[PDB]
């Protein structure tokens, strides 16, 4: 992933 | 430092923790060793600009391609710059530092993405407290594996958040400590030493051998 986990 | 997480890692993973008779994880609890900072949020924009992230006491940072650093402070206005010697400056976002208007707009625009889109990591965590004068940590470096993304903190904190079951792992040298974020959420803080003598489940005992595999790694790009 290019980001941590979403909402 | 590095080198002592890894002499505190080989250590007790020498040890063989889960490899014991019977095992009494919860004897190696510390809460007082629960670490003040990790990594909350973050976002990979290393293709254009960098890393942005959100520490647990709501600050942001961002390691920037070019390798310097700014962090904007939770009251929204103070910041820190870390130039690519380590040299640092406090400023103020009102102040209307010249040179780092671009960087701090960039700043924002993280900040406000992770804000709107990601959720806050240890969000039932409360954090220690020790000083407050001069003691927020920047990113110093990080990596990513096809199984976890690692952080160096400055303060020689290293985290490491594992992609497939949304587990982490927050270690610290000073404490010899680490803080074991489960897929459930929750979380225990663990004296490395007392891990050794009381043993410890599969599962952490796995995660602290991918830790070390990943310090010598650090270690070895240092």
């Amino acid at each position: 992933p290019m980001q941590s986990t979403p909402l | 430092h590095l080198s002592d997480m890894l002499q505190q890692l080989h250590s007790v993973n020498a040890s063989k923790p889960s490899e014991r008779g019977l095992v009494r994880q919860e004897e190696a609890e510390d809460p007082a060793c629960i670490p003040i900072f990790w990594v909350s949020k973050w976002v990979d924009y290393s293709d254009k600009y960098g890393l942005g992230y959100q520490l647990c006491d709501n600050s942001v940072g961002v390691l920037f391609n070019d390798s310097t650093r700014l962090i904007l402070y939770n009251d929204g206005d103070s910041l820190q710059y870390i130039e690519r010697d380590g040299t640092e400056s406090y400023l103020t976002v009102s102040s209307h530092p010249n040179s780092l208007m671009k960087k701090i707009t960039l700043l924002k625009y993280f900040r406000n993405y992770m804000s709107e889109h990601l959720l806050k990591a240890g969000a039932n965590i409360t954090p220690r407290e020790g000083d407050e004068l001069a003691r927020l940590p920047y990113l110093r470096t990080w990596f990513r594996t096809r199984s976890a993304i690692i952080l160096h903190l400055s303060n020689g904190s290293v985290q490491i958040n594992f992609f497939q079951d949304h587990t982490k792992l927050i270690l610290c040298p000073l404490m010899a400590a680490v803080t074991y974020i489960d897929e459930k959420r929750d979380f225990r803080t663990y004296r490395l030493s007392l891990l050794e003598e009381y043993g410890c489940c599969k599962e952490l005992a796995s995660r602290l051998r991918y830790a070390r595999t990943m310090v010598d790694k650090l270690l070895s790009s240092r």
